[PDB]
């Protein structure tokens, strides 16, 4: 009966009904996921066997049975939708995940809607409601002639917002009441469905609301061993301005900090400041010692820090961290101690004679200070963490020049002419520690001379 | 005593807070946390003394739980003496040990701060207009280890449940934990008991709990005020409200 | 007729249709849409939660028919017409399974031990859904199927010319299959 | 509608309540003698299962022979 034009809302509703009926569940699934987040949030390791194991652990009879009910709702909904999610959903899903139906023996991770692993399924299902509801809401909006339908987020989600209908209880009586019949003398009875009125009643009853989103993030903390300072640096730079250390200030700190301990102490104060600034921020021109002493109240543990940082300001903080870290390692190298114990030996490959001559030539005609600082920051952030092992886009076989240029670009740092032109491509990422060591030895020789 | 744990906590307050990230992106939070904890970590008033004591006790609990996973936890000094890296970072052995203890305590202190100061909690301890019953309930909850269960942890996210404005806090301490507790008790009573008799069984179970007996100590207007405050926090926890009239 | 050649291959020469796109297919709407973005490493994003700022399958991919309570087709065609296309396709596949089962085992994903019975079950579910949609008896429904096959047989040399319909006899791609579907529907 | 419900219960390829309802329908059909009621039932069965199903029920050794008229 030309419904897509004449009755688009009813058309789309009838198409998606099979799945739209499942929209009523997702407030419950959202509550479940909210409590799961609350329980596991700020946790990093998950040693749970499966959903059956998890339930047995939280075997408090009331809580066990409520969890079981919610989990069963989730599993039913997932089992139905999974074959649609494999094609639709806007969230990609390995075929194995959607392939088979799930049961209590299924891995527990399936219920935590992490943005990776089996939790994508919990995310996908939550997303696939949101499309369906939204899409039919769009259908209604396009015919409401209004542009202010109030939105809502996945936290406030309640049964009042979702499109909750029961086919037999709600819909079938509607159809049967709209289904009308006609007769004429000598002619058979024929139906004539009041399609417009079906649409209007469905709209009046079920259709309103809008959800948005909510969930955790896997990287909960990347603490000391794998700490991702790069994220902190980028957050700060977004929040406030940053600047490099003037060579004067560099030389002053170098003269003051003639001991690894003092370096470490200053650096610990810098790390605290970095965390705070990344969260809060501050005036880039504020002197760092005034900041630590007045605001953070970092007294009682600041003896020579205050004299070294007497000139430095918050904008220098990142550059100061980098200087301190490299100076810290440089001191170790001066004493022949290994500064890169946290680095994989694979990244500590040697430099062949040809590549040694090439590197020596580049370094003689290079900005040795900036080169040393940048290569050190690259090694320490990228090549240090086991976490950066599991993301192996920094393979020893990758070239060093392109890697370092990529890094510098990601932080929108200024490119030195030597980086593209003079830097030899023949040097890979495995010699990076030999490269830094050679550069620091040449610097140390230049300084002793 | 052997060690000035008050000073160690005060030294670790900044490092711990630096571990804390908020969902609502309340930039002005960590600074106020630092001010509040440095003010509270004292023995000036009985409330500060109790807060400090409970902090130490819970730190002891966390550290003992961790120690139950480690070999020869008495040998920690020796292990530090074997960490040339920590030695040379610190210079003096005494500072090495101090740093060791600070590193052990900072994660746990950050965790505890995340639990206690979730929405705006700590404003209640320091704000002078906070009634006595509010501080007493704050410390009662904080002292309890089975009601305010704080699991270990091995970017810490402070799960702010309300959309509260900064400079404002939950009108009832740990309103979120109390709500969770009463909901667990509702579930237990509901499944144990029929739909009729569930109210009485739920009220009785609560009254038999530590918090029920505590609030039973509160009589008269304080309890009425507590109930009003809890209603308000209950609403904020259940329904998102964009206005104060609503 | 040229329109029948894909089905004739399925039935009588299924080996060729191994990597063929069949109307027995749902497709990735993402490939048509070219909201939720994605990072370079692959984890979704609506920088947030990341620290860093084609699913279309071949062969017969439908699993156990028991799940099929309702029919949906992404290409906007009438569900009845797509159902009939699916039914004709399943009949051709049943014939092929009779000719050589292993070929259909290759074409059916996930694998199966009894392809013919599986296709029988799908056909029966198709008939059930047809009855639901049209509102006729089971036998009247099978009669509708026979009517459609008759139409195709009469529209066999009546399709002599005026025949420029972009599709390959082996249904090598997604557009060939869509085009075959739309012609069949017409 | 009662006959329709019975036709559905029979169409299924096993419950006390269904069986008791079917027995009550059997007794009603036998008692009232208005065989039109069974005509409708046979018709509905044919609609749902097909004529061959009704034929198979008519054959000797069948439990639902009461579905049919005299
Ligand atoms: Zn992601």
């Amino acid at each position: 009966k030309n419904g897509k034009e004449r009755v688009p809302i009813l058309w789309h509703f009838l198409q998606k009904e099979a799945e739209l009926r499942l929209v009523k569940f997702l407030p419950e699934i959202l509550a479940l996921q909210r409590d799961l987040v609350k329980q596991f949030q700020n946790v990093q390791q998950v040693e749970y066997s499966s959903i059956r194991g998890f339930l047995s652990k939280h075997s408090s009879d009331g809580l066990r049975q409520l969890l079981h009910n919610r989990i069963t709702v989730f599993l039913s909904t997932w089992n139905k939708l999974r074959r649609s999610l494999e094609t639709n959903g806007e969230i990609n899903l390995p075929k194995d995940y959607c392939s088979t139906d799930l049961d209590l023996d299924t891995e527990f991770e399936i219920l935590l809607p992490r943005r990776r692993g089996l939790g994508l399924c919990a995310t996908a299902l939550v997303s696939y409601l949101i499309r369906l509801h939204n899409e039919i809401v769009y259908a209604v909006e396009k015919l409401s002639k209004e542009n202010n339908s109030y939105s809502v987020d996945a936290a406030e989600v309640t049964e009042l917002h979702v499109i909750s209908y029961e086919v037999e209880r709600d819909l079938t009586p509607l159809i049967l009441s709209n289904c009308q019949y006609q007769v004429e003398e000598g002619r058979e009875t024929v139906q004539e469905f009041d399609l417009e009125k079906i649409q209007r009643q469905i709209v009046s009853r079920f259709l309103q609301g809008k959800p948005r989103l909510s969930l955790k993030g896997i990287p909960t903390l990347v603490y000391r061993h794998d700490w991702n300072y790069e994220h902190l640096f980028m957050d700060i730079k977004n929040k406030m301005a940053q600047d490099s250390l003037p060579s004067s200030v560099i030389s002053a700190i170098s003269g003051q900090l003639q001991s690894y301990s003092d370096a470490c102490e200053v650096l610990s104060v810098v790390e605290v400041t970095l965390g705070f600034l990344s969260t809060a921020g501050g005036d880039p021109n504020m002197q760092l010692n005034v900041y630590t002493q007045d605001i953070l109240q970092m007294g009682d543990q600041t003896i020579h820090v205050l004299k070294a940082l007497n000139r430095c300001q918050l904008k220098h903080t990142i550059a100061l961290w980098q200087f301190l870290s490299a100076h810290k390692s440089e001191q170790l190298l001066r004493l022949h101690k290994e500064p890169f114990g946290e680095i994989s030996s694979r990244y500590k490959a040697d430099l062949s004679p040809e590549n040694a001559k090439l590197l020596s030539t580049f370094l003689n005609q290079t900005g040795l200070d900036a080169f040393l600082l940048e290569l050190h920051e690259m090694i320490i952030l990228k090549l240090k963490n086991p976490q950066t092992q599991t993301e192996e886009r920094f393979r020893p076989q990758w070239s060093l020049r392109d890697t370092l240029v990529s890094y510098m670009q990601t932080k929108e740092s200024e490119i030195l002419p030597e980086m593209a032109s003079q830097f030899p491509e023949e040097i890979l990422l495995a010699s990076c520690v030999s490269v830094w060591k050679t550069a620091a030895v040449l610097k140390w020789n230049r300084e002793m001379r | 005593s052997i060690l000035d744990t008050t000073r160690l906590l005060r030294s670790c307050v900044q490092s711990a807070v630096g571990m804390l990230r908020d969902q609502n992106e309340s930039c002005t939070r960590n600074m106020r946390r630092v001010v509040l904890l440095l003010g509270l970590l004292n023995e000036d008033d009985a409330c500060h003394a109790s807060f400090l004591r409970v902090s130490k006790m819970r730190l002891s609990v966390f550290l003992k739980k961790q120690e139950e996973s480690q070999f020869h936890p008495l040998e920690w000094l020796a292990r530090e003496a074997c960490n040339q890296d920590a030695l040379q970072e610190a210079g003096t052995f005494r500072h090495t040990l101090w740093k060791r203890v600070q590193g052990a305590v900072t994660p746990l202190l950050a965790s505890m701060i995340s639990f206690i100061d979730r929405d705006g909690n700590l404003e209640l301890l320091t704000r002078p207009d906070t009634p006595p019953w509010a501080r007493d309930l704050w410390m009662f909850i904080f002292s309890d280890t089975m009601l305010l269960n704080i699991p270990l942890v091995m970017y810490i996210v402070v799960q702010n449940h309300m959309n509260l404005s900064e400079n404002a806090s939950n009108n009832v301490p740990f309103s979120w934990k109390i709500k969770d507790y009463l909901e667990e008790l509702w579930v237990q009573a509901q499944y144990i008991t029929d739909a009729e008799g569930l109210p009485k069984k739920f009220v009785d179970i609560f009254q038999q709990t530590p918090l029920g007996r505590f609030l039973a100590q509160l009589h008269g207007e304080p309890q009425q005020e507590l109930l009003q405050c809890y209603l308000k926090d209950f609403i904020l926890l259940t329904m998102r409200v964009s206005t104060e009239e609503e | 007729n040229e329109l029948l050649e894909p089905l004739k291959n399925l039935a009588f020469s299924p080996a060729t249709m191994a990597h063929a796109f069949l109307p027995t297919m749902p497709e990735d709407l993402l490939a048509q849409a070219r909201h939720w973005y994605t990072c370079p490493n692959g984890h979704p994003c609506s920088c947030i939660d990341c620290h860093a700022p084609d699913r279309t399958q071949t062969g017969h991919v439908l699993g156990n028919p028991q799940r099929r309570d309702v029919v949906t087709c992404d290409r906007g065609l009438p569900p009845v017409v797509f159902l009939l296309i699916r039914l004709l396709t399943h009949l051709a596949l049943l014939l092929g399974a009779s000719q050589s089962s292993q070929a259909l085992i290759n074409i059916i994903k996930p694998p199966v031990r009894d392809p013919k019975g599986f296709l029988q079950q799908h056909i029966l579910k198709d008939l059930e859904q047809l009855a639901k949609m049209l509102g006729h008896s089971a036998d009247e429904t099978i009669g509708v199927v026979h009517l459609v096959l008759r139409r195709l047989l009469q529209e066999q040399h009546q399709l002599s010319s005026r025949r420029l319909l972009n599709f390959d006899t082996e249904l090598s791609t997604k557009e060939m299959r869509n085009n075959w579907e739309k012609e069949i529907a017409a | 509608l009662c006959l329709d419900r019975a036709a559905d219960f029979l169409s299924e390829p096993m419950a006390k309540e269904k069986q008791c309802y079917l027995q009550q329908v059997k007794q009603f059909c036998i008692r009232v003698e208005n065989d039109w009621h069974r005509v409708y039932l046979v018709r509905k069965l044919s609609s749902q299962r097909g004529m061959e199903f009704v034929q198979g029920l008519s054959k000797p050794g069948r439990p639902h022979q009461w579905v049919f008229p005299k």
